[PDB]
């Protein structure tokens, strides 16, 4: 069982890119 | 049960019996002395069928020793699969790792 | 802790005579009494358990009998070892409480 | 689930072998940290 | 052949601790529950209580619980009564009973002891 | 009196000659759903206290793997460190 | 009348029986006598704790009830029934719990950078 | 089986944390090597 | 499938988090 | 008395027998003769070996037994319990063969990274 | 019904080779084993070996190892011997019998030819 | 290394409706495999039982044997005008399976 741990951590790394994209999109500005 | 033929097998642990009298049974493996047991067990235990237990076991009690039984498990549990899926994902990330590695040490001259 | 005092405190048997032992007791037991025999010297053995069984090693002439509170006793043909005192015990609940018993 | 196994026991290899390209990749950016 | 013996008359001086074993020979000690039964003015048997071979616990009748302690000994396969306080009415004849060790067979004392008779 | 506990259909369900009262736990025959979601409770047929560990979600951890990837993951923390180290230094 | 508290740890059960304080209770499996001197030494009633070890699914399992000394098997009227396929060094966890310990660990990874990064600042 | 399979996702889970974290450490190693 | 999928979504996440956070940083050069 | 040496390759498992040479070697399977003409045709048999093509998970799992020509099934020397899992292309990643995909893993990765810092430093 | 039917007797001079056949009917003849068995001098039977019809591995007789050589047809549901140096001793009737397939029941012939009174 | 299976009577003398027996003693124990073949006078022969305890498909009832070890026995009852023949034994256990000289009724 347990195929949504991964669905977690890929979450995690989509927090990590989303808010490296809200700092690009600030510091682009 | 004929000519010898005492070991017979029986949950992830493989239950291994012998026939013989409830006294005293000695498990031989690889030929040589590997186990010795008392009674009300005689269904010594070398572990899960997912540890892969392979080898010849023998047995023997009050009569001569029993010819031996090779069980064979071949539960993999580390069988991994090479369908075209897996073997793409792993080329993808194969090129990928090492294409970024090489960007890692693309960008370090200076 | 439930008395247990048998009706016939007392009585005459005569040899080779077939008497029954009365033992009544306050409230029912289930069945769950035993009765035990005591030669006068000071040694005791247990006679029969559970009203109806037989121990091993007891002769056949000890028999139980009775449901309830009522208990009897039956012995056959009474011989020079089977004069002494028996003793009917309440297994029931805690303590065990035994009786006064009857000499013979 | 025996795929599911085969998935997870593929994956299991497949990023420590990701794990050993990042070790070899932290001893050459240690060996360049260290010429630095 | 089930044996159950004890020591003799035991004489111990009223007020103090009295000591009864009771060897037990022919059977596996630990595995058959002892009670213990006094002989109470030589006419009525009464109940003081048990005690457990194989882990020592022991249950008393609640008009007795203070007037002994039963312990056991596994290496020496014998059966102890210690008695708190005896008086002139507590000598008499106490008696060592075995029974079986579970709940179906702990109410029936299937061998006896031959019984010391505590006189002072 | 030894009140039964039926598995059937891979289901438990308690059978009684009477009507069954609950009185604490997970909720003549009374279905309790399946055996694979640990049933557990009290059940007074005018008594049992049924338990189930079935492990559905259970896991064989091995301490040496489990070790090795708590002592791996202690010393890449560490190593962060000394990472973010060298931002002011 | 408290319920039976089973503490499955491993290849090993506890079940206790806290209903009767003080007194010595003994254990029954299926109505056969359990507990204490038996055949096998892999079940001990220790105190009320009757310690199952190397549980088997088929065997060891049923029903269990608890009765103190001097009182039958057949007056005790709440019994258990147990399930429990135990296995050897094996935890039971859901989702929830390693979503809370990756959450532990990611939350200490960032509360030591911070640490690592002021201590670096200062000197 | 399943509890071998549980087992085997929490280790891969373990390995890609890990893997995620050693990823963070190269890169920040060659941002400061960098600069 | 469902795991494979996942770690497809694990690996352009590492790659889209990877070159985000690399253009980012090249921002404050 | 030589084992009975098994290769499985995908979903095929070739049993050898490598005791009994020259003669004709039947199988038993289960206390049941196979080997030969029967209702499927996926089970065949050679002259050392009994090829289960599309092998079942359990459905031909059990006591695997040559004999040769003459020799009565109960009269053979040896026995064999088969219980293995197939798939469509699993290959069995043992120690050896595990770590020779990380060796050669890591000497790739370090020559690849040899020669980008090579032609990275020519640039 | 089954039954086999052989060549017919074939007065063949001493020192060349032999060809005899028996057909198979009414059973499926790839399945069970066929054993040619040969009856010297009209008194004692002799069992020369067997050949299997599937495999076509013959297991023969370590005295007519080298004199006798079988041979199976499986299209025609044929089973052939091909009896080489031909003595004035194999004036003998040749049989061919059907036995089980396997070990638990190869070694009862269930049922047998006509016989070719091979005459030399 | 085979087996010199012999019979100790060659030539049997009967007569109709006799029950009778014939014996065929074994080199070596061979663990209760027999065969019992009939041998008309045009050569057809057949089997009649098989491993000496269970009889042969479509054989009349009235041909049995037993024994074990190395002394076995056929049991035949109600001689006929059919029941004429030769009567053979052979071994199972070794190759190859070895016959013997058979035992002929006679009228
Ligand atoms: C993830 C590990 C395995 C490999 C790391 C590779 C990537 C992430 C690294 C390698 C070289 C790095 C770059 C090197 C040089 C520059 C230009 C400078 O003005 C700002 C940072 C920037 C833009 C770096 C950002 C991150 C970078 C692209």
């Amino acid at each position: 069982l347990d195929p949504k741990l991964c669905y977690l951590l890929d979450g995690i790394l989509f927090i990590y890119g989303v808010i490296l994209t809200a700092l690009f999109l600030r510091v682009k500005f | 049960i004929k000519g010898n033929h005492l070991v017979k097998v029986y949950d992830g642990s493989v239950l291994l019996t012998c026939d013989a009298e409830a006294k005293n049974i000695t498990w031989f493996k690889d030929g040589k002395m590997i186990g010795f047991l008392t009674e009300d067990k005689k269904k010594w235990n070398l572990g899960s069928n997912a540890k892969d237990p392979r080898g010849m076991y023998q047995c023997k009690g009050s009569q001569n020793k029993s010819k031996p039984l090779q069980v064979y498990y071949r539960m993999c549990q580390n069988c991994i699969e090479l369908n075209a899926a897996t073997i793409s994902g792993f080329l993808f990330a194969e090129i990928v790792s090492i294409f970024v590695l090489a960007v890692g040490v693309y960008f370090i001259a200076g | 802790d439930i008395q247990m005092t048998q009706t016939t405190s007392s009585l005459s048997a005569s040899l080779g005579d077939r008497v029954t032992i009365s033992c009544r007791a306050s409230q029912d037991i289930r069945n769950y009494l035993n009765w035990y025999q005591q030669k006068p010297d000071g040694t005791v053995k247990l006679l029969i358990y559970y009203t109806s069984r037989l121990h091993s090693g007891v002769p056949s002439k000890f028999s139980g009998s009775g449901s309830g509170t009522d208990y009897s006793l039956t012995i056959s043909n009474l011989e020079q070892e089977d004069i002494a005192t028996y003793f009917c015990q309440q297994g029931n609940t805690l303590p065990w409480t035994f009786a006064g018993g009857t000499k013979l | 689930t025996l795929l599911l196994q085969l998935t997870n026991t593929s994956a299991y290899y497949m990023y420590l072998l990701l794990l050993l390209k990042s070790v070899v990749y932290f001893a050459i950016i240690t060996c360049c940290l260290l010429r630095r | 052949e089930v044996q159950l013996q004890q020591s003799g008359p035991e004489l111990v001086k009223p007020g103090a601790s009295m000591k009864i074993s009771c060897k037990a020979s022919g059977y596996s000690f630990t595995g058959y529950t002892m009670n213990w039964v006094k002989q109470s003015h030589g006419k009525n048997l009464e109940w003081m209580g048990l005690i457990n071979p194989y882990k020592g616990v022991s249950t008393y009748n609640q008009k007795f619980k203070d007037k002994a302690t039963l312990t056991v000994d596994k290496s020496s396969s014998t059966a102890y009564m210690e008695l708190l306080s005896l008086t002139s009415e507590d000598s008499a004849v106490y008696y060592c009973a075995r029974s079986g060790y579970y709940g179906d067979s702990d109410w029936y004392f299937d061998v006896w002891g031959q019984g010391t008779t505590l006189t002072v | 009196f030894k009140i039964p506990i039926e598995e059937l259909e891979d289901r438990v369900f308690v059978n009684c000659n009477t009507s069954i009262t609950w009185v604490e736990g997970t909720v003549t025959r009374l279905d309790l759903g399946k055996r694979i979601l640990d049933p557990r409770g009290i059940y007074r047929c005018n008594t049992v206290q049924v338990h189930y560990r079935m492990c559905q979600s259970c896991v064989e951890l091995d301490p040496a793997t489990v070790a090795g990837i708590i002592v791996t993951d202690v010393i890449a923390t560490l190593l962060l460190a000394l990472g973010v180290f060298c931002f002011a230094g | 009348q408290t319920p039976y508290k089973v503490s499955i740890s491993g290849t090993t059960v506890i079940l206790t029986c806290p209903q009767y304080p003080g007194s010595e209770i003994l254990w029954q499996h299926n109505d056969k006598n359990i507990g204490g001197d038996e055949d096998d030494k892999n079940i001990g009633s220790d105190e009320d704790h009757l310690s199952l070890k190397e549980f088997s699914e088929l065997e060891q399992s049923g029903y269990y009830v608890c009765y103190p000394r001097g009182s039958k098997p057949e007056d005790a009227n709440f019994y258990l029934y147990l399930r429990a396929r135990v296995c050897e060094n094996c935890m039971e966890m859901d989702v929830m719990s390693v979503a809370t310990i990756v959450i532990v660990d990611i939350c200490i990874t960032g509360g030591l950078l911070l640490l690592v990064y002021y201590w670096s600042k200062n000197r | 089986h399943t509890e071998k399979v549980n087992m085997m996702s929490l280790t891969v889970l373990g390995l890609r944390m890990l893997f995620a974290k050693t990823v963070a450490v190269n890169f920040l190693l060659t941002a400061k090597l960098f600069f």
